[PDB]
């Protein structure tokens, strides 16, 4: 299969037409996305067939292939970038200051930009370009408008 | 049968479009990765 480095669009086709469901970040031969797009399921790349390695449900994250490999975190000052990639639209960087969700467990970047769920698995960029989380996993808030959560895993 | 076509390089791109606030927001998350507001 297509083991480029960069983004791609997660499509099925078991349901009408060929529909996006979610989006992903390939980086060192792995594949990194968000539980609820997959389910944990098993992914074709062209004939190539991609096997889940780690997944936590908790996290909202799944690796293919390999351990999970972004390891950038927002420096908590920055403007960054959602490299967003909606339901059949062409890739679109989106510059914005992060917000902050407040839990019992420490303080997390959040993004409040609403897009389609399917742009779930969209990469968050640093000014050097690294992935600093994926976008897909927050809140609706008093208004009706979505604010996603800077979602990040760890590497060993 | 789900299946991935790729759609760009990631790179920082100069004089992107510019928006969105950024809201302080108390959340919890429960065991289903679930987040909500806190009150
Ligand atoms: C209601 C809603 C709306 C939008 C856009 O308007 C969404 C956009 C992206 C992702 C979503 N889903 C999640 O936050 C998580 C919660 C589950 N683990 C999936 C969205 N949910």
């Amino acid at each position: 299969g297509e083991t480029t480095d960069g983004v791609y669009r997660v499509m099925t086709r078991r349901l009408l037409g060929s529909t996006q469901v979610g989006v992903g970040v390939m980086q060192e031969g792995v594949f990194h996305t968000m539980w609820h797009v997959t389910k944990g399921a098993a992914l074709r790349s062209g004939e190539g067939r991609l096997d889940p390695y780690w997944g936590d449900v908790k996290q909202d994250l799944v690796s293919y292939c390999g351990p999970w490999k972004l390891d950038a975190a927002w420096d908590g000052l920055s403007e960054v970038q959602l490299l967003a990639v909606p339901p059949g639209e062409r890739a679109k960087n989106i510059q914005t200051l992060p917000g902050i969700f407040k839990t019992k467990d420490g303080d997390i970047g959040a993004v409040a930009l609403d897009y389609p769920a399917g742009t779930s698995g969209s990469p968050i960029l640093d000014k050097c370009g690294r992935v600093i989380g994926l976008y897909g996993n927050g809140v609706v808030i008093k208004n009706g408008s979505y604010v996603s959560a800077i979602t990040q895993g760890k590497r060993e | 049968d789900m299946y991935i076509e790729r759609a760009g390089d990631i790179t920082w791109e100069k004089d992107a479009e510019v928006t969105g606030n950024s809201p302080r927001l108390d959340v919890a998350l429960d065991e289903s990765g679930d987040f909500s507001l806190v009150e």
